[PDB]
């Protein structure tokens, strides 16, 4: 099912005009809240004392009607930025008064436009109507993809259409949009319905609106071709499209006459409703990931916190995850023992973090599959974990396994290990410091001994997504700094947003660390080339991992281990977006900072302009040892 | 109430165009209240307008009436919000007026209408930034242009020629139009750009000249051939809605304006006389074919007022 609605300019007896739409089957209706012939006069005699009504009654809708059937719109004749004074001041008092009355009917969002680069005080006005009172109604501004003196014919002969490359000049729609925006202060309220015209821009200006707040989509009867039989079609590439707007989920909007006047107004509907129910149909992560959009969650810390049930349950509801461990396992066991020692040698094999004991099954399984002999110890500090691995233990493992309830660092092991396996890593591979964890752990394996994960590497990537900023800028809670919301990491199904440049690795770690000195603290300079103009709004965090030797788990997408949602993508977001153009590198610093106490990231850009170090001193954001 | 003839007049009278007969032809929309939408009126006594019972024929349109325009004697072309350019063929009695076409060509409302010199052919203008070019005989459009960058304001036929007319839009554009040409569009103006132009008006004789109107209330004479403005008078104290020149030999400017107020000026742009006679929006002007020193105004105020110039 698509989201779609009628626009129209044209409304005699609303009665009649919105029950039409609705046998044609449109979810709502964009129409004019006062007659958008019908212009006022607020300042200069007579015309300032016209007899009312103004308007058509409120009382000729149902109140629910208004709340979810009904899209307000400017007067076409409203022009807040006009250079002429008496024109701004008469605009000014129309669009608070028309504004107002949409606030008055109670309606879900209101239409505005932005049809030139000057809309200052149009900006101005509106801002002033948000901050005049609190309420949640929605303000679509609508902007053309392609400007409309850049869609012209070229059909003056003194003043010819320039067909000149024109990079910069072909996004100038975006710049009318983000100006706006940024005027407004990033309010929640403002977002974008965007216009399509039958020359679309390249990809390029089209890649301009990835990050943006994109509610609705407005598509134009005139952009529809016609198939053989008669029928309103689009070109595959105007389709494109259609499918790249169904997955950011917005309400699509028909605006113009019925140019396909033999079929009704549900053949253009029609049409959308065949590409959405004929889009390729969402994989086992788009569906599990299916409520997660953009949702910002704080990263777990299952060393500091000790782990729910149900939060071992999902980590559990996993298979791809632990069939790679077992492979892993499985591998290293057959390498360790030769056929002839096969019931001769028993390996010692060390859980670190046991949870509920998937990795206890899975170290059984390998066992079996490999038919070699083991010796399992589960140790794990959540206590109430350690309740469901006795259980386990007791009722089926057997005295194989020998629970241990101890923290890795402390436990005194009675005989040293040759494997130990571990799940201590997040979305930013060392954020939940299994560097720490198994450092302390790594005294009690062999010279010889195996760790299964061996090396894991951290990745960063830059971005672009208004959205998420503002969802991070949202995050702000009292007693506390008014901007700690972006000197910490946000664990999110990242969905409306751009990836500006190529995945870079930021932190690795390797397990065991022989080095003679150990230190898990690390400064990492990264550089991104970006070959469009854009601003950046934070960093995407991923992991690779290495189990054993060839077998892997990736959340970095280039490399993803398929099927496995164990891990969302990591967010670090910076407080000020910054402007990024096509050509320039964005150079980011990582450190890793540690106490006795506390391990935290510390991040700051530094090209093409620098920001500030965000999370100084773990003063925002830290993780517990 | 002849028959088919609505009982009351919508309040916001739009245009008022008199025949070569002297009869009254008036359009009126509802920008106000439940029903927004227009009608169309013919009062062979004008002094009887707008009393809707003492009309010669009346009838009601599906939408509003944004312009309007004669066509001979018995045709009336309707600009439409509905995006629809629709024809009305008087009857033969002239006792009621019924759709000879109405087609949705236009993807938003029809601001601005007018009929070349052939009559067999008119020019609409639209807020879709788009200008059609009809067939009223064919009732269809032989052709569409896109010329303008913003809502088209005024659409205006030059006199004697098939092939020539003007345009103005809120992209601070006029253009001079000759569908001879490959490139039929030709931006021409005042030796500045300024404020955008509202309103359009060729000479009767001098069929190389015309007048414009801004926002601002200046009206300026322009010749096409120096290219550059000849003269220019600030007549209002608001946007210039309409110009209309007088049947006179030399005529006269009738100057209409949201100020309320109607002036009427020289060949110099001077003024002669101004009426403060509307206490609303000033719509049209007509100028009595019968009295040549007669001029009827309509307004918003639903007043049809009758001048007579000095
Ligand atoms: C299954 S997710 C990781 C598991 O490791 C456990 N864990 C994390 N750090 C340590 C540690 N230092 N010692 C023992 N168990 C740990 C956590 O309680 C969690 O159940």
């Amino acid at each position: 099912r698509v989201s779609s609605g009628r626009d129209l300019n044209c409304v005699p007896e609303i009665a009649d005009t919105l029950g039409a739409v609705a046998k044609q089957g449109f979810d709502f209706l964009c129409m004019p809240v006062f007659h958008p012939r019908f212009k006022r006069e607020f300042i200069q005699e007579p015309a300032k004392n016209r007899p009312g009504p103004q308007t058509r009654s409120d009382l000729l809708l149902s109140g629910r009607d208004w709340n979810t059937l009904i899209v307000g719109k400017l007067s076409p004749w409203i022009r807040p930025d006009s250079k002429v004074e008496k024109i701004r001041r008469n605009s000014e008092a129309a669009m608070l008064q028309e504004l107002n009355f949409g606030a008055y009917l109670g309606l879900p969002a209101f239409l505005l436009p932005l049809n030139q680069e000057d809309n200052t005080n149009l900006a101005r006005v509106l801002t002033n109507h948000i901050h005049t009172g609190h309420h949640s109604s929605m303000f679509w501004m609508r902007v053309p993809l392609v400007a409309p003196e850049d869609l012209r014919d070229d059909i003056i002969e003194n003043a010819p259409t320039t067909h000149t490359e024109e990079y910069s000049g072909e996004e100038k729609t975006w710049m009318w949009w983000h100006n706006f925006r940024t005027l407004c202060d990033y309010s929640k309220r403002i977002a974008v319905a965007l216009e399509i015209g039958a020359d679309l821009p390249s990809n390029h200006v089209i890649d301009r609106w990835l990050g943006e707040p994109i509610k609705a989509a407005i598509l134009p009867t005139s952009i529809f071709l016609t198939n053989k039989k008669g029928f309103p079609v689009l070109s595959k590439m105007h389709q494109r499209l259609i499918f790249r707007l169904l997955k950011l989920e917005v309400q699509f909007i028909i605006t113009g006459t019925n140019h396909h006047s033999e079929k009704e107004f549900c053949s253009y509907l029609q049409y959308l409703e065949y590409l959405s129910q004929n889009r390729p149909p969402p994989n086992a992560y788009e569906l599990f990931a299916k409520g997660y959009e953009d949702y910002l969650q704080s990263p777990l810390q299952p060393l500091m916190d000790n782990l729910e049930s149900q939060t071992y349950e999902v980590f559990e509801k996993d298979p791809i995850k632990y069939s790679q461990y077992q492979q892993a396992i499985y591998k290293c066991l057959l390498d360790r023992v030769p056929e002839e020692e096969k019931d001769t040698n028993v390996q010692v094999l060390m859980v670190l973090g046991a949870g509920r004991g998937p990795l206890v099954n899975a170290s059984l399984r390998a066992a079996k599959q490999a038919d070699r002999r083991i010796k399992l110890y589960a140790v794990e500090k959540n206590p109430n974990a350690v309740v469901t691995l006795e259980n386990w233990q007791f009722e089926e493992w057997g005295s194989q396994v020998t629970v241990v309830s101890s923290d890795m660092r402390e436990w005194v092991a009675p005989e040293k290990a040759d494997i130990i396996v571990s799940e201590l890593l997040g979305s930013f591979a060392d954020n939940e410091l299994s560097p720490e964890c198994l450092d302390g752990a790594q005294h009690f394996l062999k010279d010889d001994g195996v760790s299964i994960p061996g090396e894991y590497t951290s990745f960063l990537a830059p971005i672009s997504s208004s959205k998420l900023y503002n969802e991070v800028r949202a995050c702000r809670e009292k007693d506390r700094d008014p901007e700690a919301q972006f000197e910490m990491p946000y664990v999110v199904r990242l969905h409306n947003f751009h990836q500006l440049s190529a995945p870079q690795p930021c932190f690795t770690f390797s397990h065991p660390n022989r080095d003679p000195m150990i230190d898990n603290n690390r400064y990492c300079t990264l550089e991104f080339p970006v070959e469009v103009n854009t601003v950046l709004h934070g960093f995407a965090g991923y992991f690779e991992t290495v189990l054993y030797q060839d077998i892997t788990l990736s959340i970095r997408p280039e490399t993803h281990s398929p099927g496995m949602f164990s891990w969302f993508p990591i967010l670090f977001p910076i407080k000020q977006p910054i402007t990024v153009r096509e050509g320039q590198t964005i150079c980011v610093r990582f450190w890793r900072c540690s106490n006795s106490k506390k391990v935290w990231y510390e991040w700051a850009v530094t090209a093409p302009v620098c920001s500030a170090i965000h999370n100084p001193t773990g003063r925002s954001y830290t993780i517990g040892l | 109430l002849p028959p088919n003839a609505p009982a009351c007049m919508e309040r916001q009278l739009e245009a008022a165009r008199y025949r070569s007969d002297g009869a009254l032809l008036l359009g009126a929309s509802s920008l106000s209240g439940r029903c927004w939408a227009g009608s169309l009126w013919l009062f062979k006594d004008p002094c009887a307008a707008p009393n809707e019972g003492f009309c010669s024929a009346g009838v009601q349109t599906e939408a509003g009436v944004a312009d309007l325009t004669w066509v001979g004697e018995r045709g009336i072309l309707v600009a439409s919000d509905s995006g629809a350019v629709e024809l009305w063929e008087l009857d033969e009695n002239e006792t009621l007026i019924v759709s000879k076409f109405c087609k949705y060509e236009h993807d938003d409302i029809v601001s601005t209408v007018s009929v070349l010199s052939s009559g067999t052919q008119a020019v609409s203008g639209s807020k879709d930034i788009c200008i059609k070019v009809w067939d009223l005989a064919q009732q269809v459009v032989l052709s569409s242009y896109r010329a303008h960058a913003a809502q088209v304001t005024c659409v205006a036929a030059s006199p004697h020629k098939d092939s020539v007319f003007l345009s103005c839009s809120e992209d601070n554009r006029i253009l001079l139009w000759d569908t001879r040409c490959p490139k039929p569009a030709s931006q021409i103006g005042c030796s500045a750009p300024g404020y955008l132009p509202t309103s359009l008006a060729w000479h009767p004789q001098q069929s190389e000249v015309f007048v414009f109107g801004d926002e601002n209330g200046t009206v300026s004479l322009v010749d096409t051939k120096s290219t550059s403005c000849v003269l220019s008078s600030a007549v209002h104290s608001q946007c210039v809605t309409g110009l209309v020149f007088s049947p006179h030999s030399v005529p006269f400017l009738a100057s209409l304006s949201e100020d309320c107020s109607l002036a009427v000026l020289d060949s110099s742009l001077s003024e002669l006389f101004r009426s403060q006679a509307h206490r609303d929006f000033v719509r049209d002007a007509t100028w009595s074919p019968l009295n040549h020193s007669l001029l009827t105004t309509v307004g918003w105020d639903h007043q049809v007022v009758h001048h007579v110039v000095p």
